[PDB]
């Protein structure tokens, strides 16, 4: 069984396996982590006693989630009800699975890329349409409506914000994308694209501040799996931006796993931050942002990056 | 192909109609204004109309890999824009009386009049299908206007799932045929058989499955029993524009497909369409023979129309004045179902509510509406073939194509469905002079246009020399 | 090394069967998703003859049919939903007023 | 080449992972632990308009991709798709149809 | 690639049979889910990638979800639609099976009688479908905005409740 | 000629007048027969809603959907129910529906001596104190005929003043914590920390320090209280300024809140209303300057 070839596929596959393992944990520990910053923010401490540093705390938490009492409503639709946590979890992680972390450590390196990822999003509204639907309770399915509406009129303008990036590479690999931005970050030309991709992903990662609940219902397991789920999100969303607007993993001096790492962390801090410090606007409001302002400056960022292109093309 | 400033003058009514479509677009976007959007509707497709002596002047020429203009385009582009034209004269008496907004009844008129246009200028299967649901879904929006209406509400669910249906036989007939054939242009479709072999089944299979979606397009047997429902339901100038210019352009397609395709010279696939066309002009006059409905019984005229427009279309291979005679009979068509259609318009406007019937009621319509009446049954007699008519001009094409191509068979269903479609055209032009028990210019713009088709009618009944000529003149490329 | 005519036999057989839907259902709504399922069944025959020539041509037909598939649908759930509003019940065989 | 195909299993190997994971996740908590309104067409017309104008984004997406292969007539009939486009969007807003209060 | 292909048009099969005959809207609309990402991998085993991500992105990802909205709107309990079940009566669906397998011999008959070298699933990029679209296929894709936009403004005009 | 002469602190199937003078004050014997039946009401009071005992009109238009609101608020302010009649997100009716928090505190005072009941006083508003302490105290006062010293006066001020502090200091950040901004919550507790560090010295108590009496206060200050004073007045102002700027000055908040539920002069009198939310419409109508008490003259 001694082969190169072998030996290759089986490091790929462990690769590939660590870089899940990493994911999960990170997002668990997101879950942790936000509770500690949002002490941060607000002049306490947060968990800092199970444990050193409160750091067993996520393990208590998910001790007590897998012991507590497994539940499911009476007149419920027991498939749809079992199945919204696992399409919350599995979406953005399936959506992970393109992120280039390092040169040479990726999973898959598609010809389609953020088309995997915008296919991910289009998949993950269905978590929120099927918990609020499943629930058999009428505040759900009315707060389920409303969140995804919110989450479509966000996703409308979601991959057009990042084709400005797209026409910069001239492709939809991602392993180009970060190439293309060997000499300057895609944050200064694609400014625009890169504050409504950052409006875009917080607004349908269901995050503050686009946060009658179609959550109410569930416990145990489940609830967890929605909240692990979420976190597993920001971070494929915090990735996602750091590989197509902060050129992912490159660096000067550090090695480029440090580099991905601390421009992960900062943008996982940042939505942290962004709970801490705003407001929730109306829902009239969001919406009415999402479709008036944001899609028309994507598409004007659109036109505008295609003509410095053909311009500069001599 | 890459594009030309000649090609963007071959372009130059699809350019003005979908400048329209963006300008009145923006007009309501600014303040709805039915009178103004109606006027920059209708500026648009006059300024289209004009625009085809510059397309003319152009000359024929290969505009897109999907799109070919000649004189063939430029005639069913005059026709589709004519029909597009009086159907906002229609429609704007009828929508005074309408409640909720107006404005969009003409956008949707624009778009499907783009859709006729593409259809005009078609060369390829791709323009071919997204010209077909270019006129379609502007009609599922335009026959479900009054969608308070109850039975304008059931015109337009009808039409819009058969429609589907429709649009999923023709594209799955269009994939079936690239699958064989390799090329989605009209010339190469049966170009890779020789030696005989041009009946490929998968072939044969794909062109079927279109002339299932073609030929409830075109409302033929057996693809035909949605035309009297939704020509009753829908709003009447819906029903003229449904009548004249979605036919029209489809069949004009229908010529051009079957002109180039060298497995339009199938013996099966003629043999399939002389079935349809006989089937066709037998049943949609049998159908109307017992109809106190004026719509039903110009749906059941439009089938039997088409399965004489079909026949002249089965000669095309054989004889030399096929398309011409399409062209002379389309031409009177139109005109009399512009009048016919605006008469019944004309008497259904303004709109009067959801809860209150739009019944027609034509009997003694002499003894308060002389001039309508007069034009009413100037119609019925161009429909029924008779002399000093044109209709009679078409039918007498139609009947030359046939003999010409020895289609017997097909020239007895023409006579016989002739008889019968005298009986029924004449039962209700001697209706019109019975006993029974407006005010604004655009009202009288109306009945000015379904005069002026009367009179078009009677004289080119008498002296058909010019429209033969204008016709000859657009020839399309060999 | 797919052989073309299995590709287009899966995409008659779902054709078929989204016909099949559309006929036997008296719900709008199953009749909208048969609709769907045949435009779907038949933008998959144009991609499989496309993958077949090795051409953009499959896959550019695949694109305008499922903005026709969009626009469809968009349409027939907006009379669906009239239908709703007006007459309480989706029920296809009660929308037959007109006749003869 | 093996890159790709051990790329392929990698991919693989990933999707069923994290699937038996979450599937592991829910077995698990099932198994432990002892035991014991009219919708508006407002959320319609949204959804539509995210319909429509994802299905122009799609094309304006396989237009990103190809940007210096079209040239500048691409660039001409991307800036006359996206003006079609913005103007539907500004009928939308101006007819309400885009307001959620009324 | 053919296994993957056989798999996911067996899958897309199954899932359709299940749609076609569900009493419930929200499963049924699962099961075409389900049929419709399987059809995404017939797409991508057939080298159409930008397709597939087409099917997953707009149809399993927009044309669905405004499918389950309106149900959801609708509140389908199974009013007079699962307390019936007509389709389930034999005598309802077998005229119409048997006219779709007729059709689908005789289809599945010519299809059979042409020629066929095979797929070879060479992987046509979105970025060759994007030369294409705003090349040879210009005024298609400017009029399928046009089409866009005419469907837009019926579904405005239609589904507005004052 | 009433329109819904119902009652508004009992349940509808209460027997009795609790305020009649030959009503028993106390609790009667708990059965878990009445909590069962009661609960049973509870859910079937969505099953059984009648849209005319309530007062409204035209109950199900057929699109006036009815929404519940309470009775578990997660809120400081306590929990009552509002059945909302929507049209859509419109709101077209809404009764409330009180007495949730009913604690026969008139009764009590049937049932405790002059001095006794002063810490029932505190629990009426309980984020107000001495507060509201200050205006029992004195009609007692009044009663008593006793005219209480300057100093009294002053230490009685400061007091009110400081709950009264402490209780907007709760307002204004429950009203930020409502309009989504979920920080100025936390350090506007530690300011409210520092009030009741200084209140905890002088009264010994927290929230209900029942501090007042009858003539005057219960201790004299404790020595040192000045020092606390200095140091929250030192404290407050910056902190106050901070969260101005971090969330009331946010346009987010401002969109939220500005405009919302305007109501003018008229509608202020019709309906009884005071505090701030009278005062917003112009009318200058303060206890403290209008009618005087407890030596406010002097400030
Ligand atoms: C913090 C310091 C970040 C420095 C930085 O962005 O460095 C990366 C890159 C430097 O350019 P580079 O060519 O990589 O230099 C090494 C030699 N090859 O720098 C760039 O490519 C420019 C990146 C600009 C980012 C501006 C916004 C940063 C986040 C706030
Ligand atoms: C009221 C009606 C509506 C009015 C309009 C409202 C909407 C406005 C939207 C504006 C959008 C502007 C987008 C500008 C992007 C320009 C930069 C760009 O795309 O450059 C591309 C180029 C890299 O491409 P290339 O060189 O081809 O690389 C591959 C090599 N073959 O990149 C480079 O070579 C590097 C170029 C760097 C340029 C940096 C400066 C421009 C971008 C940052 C703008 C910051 C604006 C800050 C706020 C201003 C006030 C709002
Ligand atoms: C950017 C590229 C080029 C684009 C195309 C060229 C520019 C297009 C500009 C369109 C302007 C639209 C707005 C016009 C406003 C007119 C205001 C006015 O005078 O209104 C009067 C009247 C209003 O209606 P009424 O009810 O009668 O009012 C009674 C109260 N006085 O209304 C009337 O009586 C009707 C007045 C009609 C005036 C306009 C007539 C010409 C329209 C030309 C464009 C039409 C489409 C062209 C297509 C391409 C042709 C090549
Ligand atoms: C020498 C023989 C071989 C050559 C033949 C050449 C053709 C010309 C000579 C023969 C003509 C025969 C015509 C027979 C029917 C005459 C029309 C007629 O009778 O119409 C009146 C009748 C309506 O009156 P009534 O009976 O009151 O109806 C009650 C309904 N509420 O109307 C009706 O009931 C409906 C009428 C429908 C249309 C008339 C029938 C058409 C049949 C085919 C005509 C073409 C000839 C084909 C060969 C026929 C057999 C010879
Ligand atoms: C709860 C579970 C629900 C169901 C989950 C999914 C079911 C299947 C799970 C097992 C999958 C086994 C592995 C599948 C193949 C993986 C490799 C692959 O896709 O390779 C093909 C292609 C490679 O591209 P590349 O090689 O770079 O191209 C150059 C030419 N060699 O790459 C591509 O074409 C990439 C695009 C295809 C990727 C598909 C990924 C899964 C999509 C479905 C997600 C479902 C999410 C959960 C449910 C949502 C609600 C319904
Ligand atoms: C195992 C038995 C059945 C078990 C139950 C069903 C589980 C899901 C099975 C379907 C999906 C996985 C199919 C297996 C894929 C394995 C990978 C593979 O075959 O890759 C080949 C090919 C790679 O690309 P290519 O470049 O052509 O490779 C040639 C080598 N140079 O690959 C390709 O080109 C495309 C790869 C497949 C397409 C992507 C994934 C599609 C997922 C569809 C899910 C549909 C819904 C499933 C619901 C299940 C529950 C009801
Ligand atoms: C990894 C990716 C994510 C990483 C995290 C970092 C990015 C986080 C992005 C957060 C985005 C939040 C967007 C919130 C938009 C809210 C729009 C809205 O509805 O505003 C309403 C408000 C008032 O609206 P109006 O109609 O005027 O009502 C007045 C009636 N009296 O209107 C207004 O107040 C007008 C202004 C509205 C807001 C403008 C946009 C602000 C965006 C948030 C600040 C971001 C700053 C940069 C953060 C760091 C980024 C790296
Ligand atoms: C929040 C970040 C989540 C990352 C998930 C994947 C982690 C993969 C870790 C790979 C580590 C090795 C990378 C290659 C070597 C270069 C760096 C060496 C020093 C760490
Ligand atoms: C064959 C071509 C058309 C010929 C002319 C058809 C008739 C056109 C209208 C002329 C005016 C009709 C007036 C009829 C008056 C009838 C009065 C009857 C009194 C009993
Ligand atoms: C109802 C219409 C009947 C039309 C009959 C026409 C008969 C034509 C026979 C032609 C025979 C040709 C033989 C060579
Ligand atoms: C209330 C209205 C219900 C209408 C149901 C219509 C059902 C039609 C079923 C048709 C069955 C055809 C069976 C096959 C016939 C022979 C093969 C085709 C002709 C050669």
């Amino acid at each position: 069984w001694i082969s190169p070839e072998l030996i290759e596929i089986l490091l790929t596959i462990l690769k590939a396996v660590v870089i899940l393992l990493v994911v999960v944990t990170c997002g668990a520990f997101m879950s942790f982590g936000e509770r500690r910053l949002l002490g941060l923010f607000q002049n306490r401490y947060g968990p800092n006693r199970v444990g050193w540093g409160g750091s067993l705390q996520l393990v208590a938490d998910m001790i007590k989630m897998f012991f507590k009492e497994d539940w499911i409503p009476k007149f419920s639709d027991r498939v749809i009800f079992t199945l919204a946590p696992m399409i919350a979890f599995t979406s953005l992680l399936l959506a992970f699975a393109i992120v280039p972390v390092s040169p040479g450590w990726v999973v898959a390196d598609l010809n389609i890329g953020i088309l995997f990822f915008l296919m991910m999003a289009g998949l993950a509204v269905y978590a929120v349409l099927f918990a609020g639907w499943s629930s058999n309770n009428k505040y759900s399915l009315l707060g389920a409506m409303r969140a995804s509406a919110q989450t479509l009129s966000y996703e409308v303008f979601l991959g057009l914000s990042l084709m400005g990036v797209v026409a910069q590479a001239g492709s939809f690999n991602m392993t180009d994308i970060v190439n293309s931005q060997a000499h300057v970050w895609n944050v200064i030309p694609q400014f625009f694209g890169f504050i409504t991709f950052a409006i875009a992903g917080v607004a349908v990662c269901h995050r503050h501040p686009f946060d009658d609940g179609y959550h109410i219902e569930y416990s145990g397991m489940k609830f967890g799996l929605f909240f692990v789920g979420e976190y597993i999100g920001i971070v494929t969303i915090s990735a996602l931006m750091v590989t197509l607007f902060f050129g992912g993993w490159q660096g000067p001096l550090l090695p480029p796993f440090i580099w991905f790492a601390l421009k992960t962390a900062f943008f996982m801090m940042m939505f942290i931050l962004i709970r801490a410090s705003l407001p929730r606007p109306r829902y009239d409001q969001v919406m009415s942002f999402g479709w008036k302002i944001c899609l028309p400056l994507t598409l004007i960022n659109l036109l505008v990056t295609a003509a410095v292109i053909l311009w500069q093309a001599q | 192909m890459t594009i030309t400033p000649q090609n963007l003058i071959a372009l130059l009514p699809l350019l003005i109609v979908g400048l329209t479509v963006v300008v009145v677009m923006l007009s309501i976007a600014w303040r709805r204004n039915h009178f103004l959007n109606a006027t920059l509707s209708v500026i648009g497709l006059n300024a289209a109309l004009v625009s085809l002596w510059f397309v003319g002047q152009a000359g024929a020429m290969d505009v897109t890999p999907l799109m070919r203009v000649d004189g063939f385009a430029m005639l069913y582009t005059g026709l589709v824009l004519l029909a597009s034209l009086a159907t906002c004269t229609f429609a704007y008496p009828w929508l005074e009386g309408y409640n909720d907004n107006k404005d969009e009844f003409y956008l949707l008129v624009l778009i499907a009049a783009l859709g006729g246009i593409l259809l005009a200028n078609a060369n390829h299967l791709a323009s071919l299908f997204l010209g077909i649901e270019l006129i379609s879904l502007p009609l599922f929006g335009l026959v479900g206007y009054a969608f308070r209406q109850k039975r304008s509400l059931e015109a337009s669910i009808k039409y819009t799932i058969l429609s589907a249906a429709a649009s999923s036989f023709l594209l799955f007939g269009m994939a079936l045929v690239y699958a064989q054939s390799g090329d989605l242009s009209f010339v190469a479709l049966g170009k890779n058989l020789g030696d005989g072999m041009l009946n490929e089944p998968l072939l044969l299979a794909g062109f079927g499955l279109m002339i299932v979606g073609l030929g409830f397009k075109l409302s033929l047997v057996p693809f035909h029993l949605w035309t009297p429902d939704v020509y009753q339901g829908a709003p009447a100038p819906v029903s003229t524009f449904l009548a004249t210019a979605s036919k029209i352009a489809i069949f004009g397609v229908v010529m051009r497909l079957f002109l180039y395709a060298p497995v339009g010279d199938s013996e099966a696939i003629r043999v399939v369409l002389a079935i349809i066309a006989f089937a066709s002009i037998i049943f949609g006059n049998l159908m109307a023979l017992s109809q106190t409905n004026i719509k039903r019984l110009l749906g059941y005229s439009s089938i039997s129309h088409l399965g004489y427009l079909l026949v002249a279309l089965i000669a095309l291979q054989t004889g030399e004045m096929s398309m011409e005679a399409v062209g002379v009979y389309l031409a009177g068509y139109l005109f009399s179902s512009l009048g016919a259609f605006g008469v019944v318009s004309l008497m259904s406007s303004p709109y009067r509510g959801p809860d209150a019937d739009s019944l027609f009621s034509y009997r003694g319509l002499f003894w308060h509406r002389p001039i309508l009446a007069a034009v009413m049954t100037v119609m019925m007699l161009s429909l029924a073939g008779i002399p000093m008519t044109l209709g009679f001009i078409g039918k007498f094409y139609v009947l030359a194509v046939g003999v010409q191509a020895h289609l017997w068979w097909l020239v007895g269903a023409v006579v016989v469905g002739s008889a019968i479609g005298l009986y029924y055209y004449l039962r209700v032009a001697v209706s019109l002079y019975l006993h029974a028990p407006p005010s604004n210019w655009q009202y009288s713009a109306g009945g000015i246009v379904v005069l002026i088709s009367a009179l078009l009618v009677l004289v080119l009944g008498v002296w058909p020399q010019p429209l033969i000529s204008i016709v000859r003149l657009a020839m399309p490329l060999m | 090394m797919i052989p073309l005519q299995h590709g287009l036999i899966l995409a008659a057989i779902l054709f078929v069967l989204g016909l099949t839907g559309l006929v036997i259902r008296r719900n709008l709504l199953f009749m909208l998703i048969g609709l769907e399922i045949m435009i779907n069944a038949s933008a998959l025959a144009f991609v499989v003859a496309g993958s077949y020539w090795g051409q953009t041509d499959g896959q550019v037909m695949y694109i305008l049919a499922i903005s026709l598939a969009a626009a469809e649908a968009s349409i027939g759930l907006a009379l669906l939903l009239q239908l709703h509003r007006r007459r309480q019940n989706l029920n296809i065989d009660s929308v037959s007023e007109m006749r003869g | 080449s093996t890159e790709v195909i051990a790329h392929h299993w990698a991919f693989a190997i990933f999707l069923i992972v994290a699937i038996g994971l979450c599937c592991l996740m829910l077995v698990g908590g099932w198994f432990l632990g002892g035991r014991a309104l009219r919708l508006s067409a407002k959320f319609y017309l949204v959804a539509m308009f995210f319909v429509i104008f994802d299905v122009e984004a799609l094309y304006l997406f396989a237009w990103s991709t190809s940007i210096r292969e079209s040239g500048w007539v691409g660039f001409v009939e991307a800036a006359i798709f996206i003006f079609v486009l913005l103007a539907g969007l500004v009928y939308l807003v101006r007819i309400g149809a885009l307001d959620w209060t009324p | 690639m053919e296994f993957a292909f056989y798999i996911c048009g067996l899958i897309a099969i199954l899932a359709t049979l299940r749609v076609i005959t569900h009493t419930n809207p929200v499963h049924a609309l699962l099961y075409l889910i389900i049929s419709l990402l399987a059809i995404s991998g017939v797409f991508f085993s057939l080298g159409a990638y930008f397709a597939g991500a087409l099917e997953i992105i707009v149809y399993a990802g927009a044309i669905m979800v405004l499918f389950v909205f309106v149900v959801m709107m609708l509140n389908l309990g199974g009013s007079e639609i699962e307390q019936e079940r007509q389709w389930l009566k034999p005598q309802v669906w077998i005229g119409p099976a048997i006219l779709s397998a007729i059709m689908l011999v005789v289809i599945v008959y010519a299809i059979l009688g042409v020629n066929d070298q095979g797929i070879d699933g060479t992987p046509i990029s979105a970025k060759a479908v994007g030369i294409t679209l705003f090349g040879p296929y210009v005024l298609a894709v400017e009029l399928a905005s046009m089409l866009l936009l005419a469907g837009l403004v019926v579904a405005f005009h239609v589904g507005r409740e004052e | 000629g009433h329109p819904n002469l119902r009652r508004i602190m009992m349940p509808q199937t209460w027997k009795g007048h609790p305020l009649r003078k030959d009503y028993p004050a106390r609790a009667t014997e708990f059965s878990p027969f009445e909590l069962t039946k009661a609960k049973q009401d509870l859910e079937m009071e969505a099953l059984t809603f009648k849209p005319e005992e309530w007062g409204m009109k035209r109950g199900t238009n057929e699109d006036f959907m009815f929404l519940n609101l309470g009775p578990n608020h997660p809120s400081a302010h306590g929990a009552f129910r509002i059945v909302l009649q929507l049209d859509g997100e419109e709101i077209v009716d809404c009764v409330p529906d009180i007495g949730y928090h009913h604690r026969g505190a008139e009764k009590m005072g049937e049932r405790q001596s002059w001095h006794s009941y002063i810490p029932y006083t505190d629990r009426i508003e309980y984020l107000g104190g001495c507060v509201n302490e200050m205006p029992y105290v004195l009609a007692v006062e009044k009663l008593a005929g006793i005219t209480v010293p300057d100093r009294v006066n002053v230490i009685r001020v400061m007091l009110s003043e400081l709950f009264r502090i402490n209780s907007h200091l709760l307002y204004i950040s429950t009203f930020i914590q409502d309009v989504g901004a979920m920080t100025p919550v936390f350090f506007a507790f530690t300011d409210r920390q520092k009030i009741y560090d200084l209140v905890e010295a002088i009264t010994g108590f927290r929230m209900h320090p029942a501090w007042f009496r009858i003539g005057g206060v219960a201790h004299d200050l404790p020595r040192g209280w000045d020092r606390l004073l200095r140091e929250f007045l030192d404290w407050m102002p910056k902190r106050l300024a901070s969260y101005e700027k971090a969330a009331l000055q946010n346009t987010i908040l401002k969109g939220r809140s500005q405009g919302v539920a305007a109501y003018g002069a008229k509608e202020a009198l019709e309906w009884g209303t005071t505090g701030a939310g009278l005062r917003a419409t112009g009318i200058d109508f303060d206890v403290r300057k209008a009618r005087p008490y407890s030596g406010y003259e002097n400030f």
